[PDB]
């Protein structure tokens, strides 16, 4: 059974969802975001230092 | 009480029926509605207990009567559509 | 790390934006049928007070 849910992009807050499959007893799932990582694709132009 | 139902070609519905029996014996299970079909032909009863039955239906909103032994019970079910549009077995 | 909006935490090696409180996130969970129990087979509750 596929369960689709939307939670806010907030780390550290637990969110509870009710899974109700018709004909079957309800199920409660607790979801919490531990980390949200955004890694950009980099291309090194040059490096600068002391001359 | 219908905790789970999915309207498909196979028995995609689960039903729990509570009862109060006079004595220990075998009782026949049959759907009095021509749209719903029960997998169980006969079950065992005792007194103050329950029974789990598998059922198949096509309707989304299914209100059907189940004849356990000689007494009838009304079942309320809100069945959901299945994941597959085409099946590999007839119904 | 100190100037970015939405409370962004900046990490290095590789460089990345960590825990940026912006927008929402959809999550799809395909729970197997073995984890489910029928309403009829589940214990029913009566006479409830809160």
């Amino acid at each position: 059974y596929e369960h689709v849910t939307v939670i806010p992009n907030t780390v550290g807050v637990p969110y509870k969802t009710l899974v109700n499959r018709p004909g079957y007893s309800p199920m409660v799932l607790e979801m919490e975001l531990l980390s949200v990582t955004l890694e950009p694709t980099l291309s090194l132009d040059y490096i600068t230092c002391e001359y | 009480e219908v905790p789970a139902c999915t309207h498909s070609s196979d028995f995609g519905g689960v039903a729990i029926i509570k009862y109060a029996a006079s004595k220990k014996g075998k009782c026949a299970v049959h759907s009095m509605t021509n749209a719903v079909t029960i997998r169980e032909a006969e079950i065992e009863v005792e007194g103050n207990s329950q029974l789990q039955i598998s059922f198949s239906t096509a309707l989304a909103s299914a209100e059907f009567r189940v004849q356990v032994c000689s007494t009838q019970v009304h079942c309320a079910a809100e069945c959901h559509p299945p994941k597959d549009h085409i099946v590999n077995y007839p119904a | 790390q100190h100037t970015a909006p939405f409370g962004c935490q900046i990490a290095t090696n590789p460089v990345r934006a960590v825990n940026c409180a912006v927008g929402n996130m959809p999550i799809s969970i395909d729970i197997p049928e073995a984890a489910f129990t029928r309403v009829v087979d589940a214990p029913s509750l009566t006479d409830m007070s809160c």
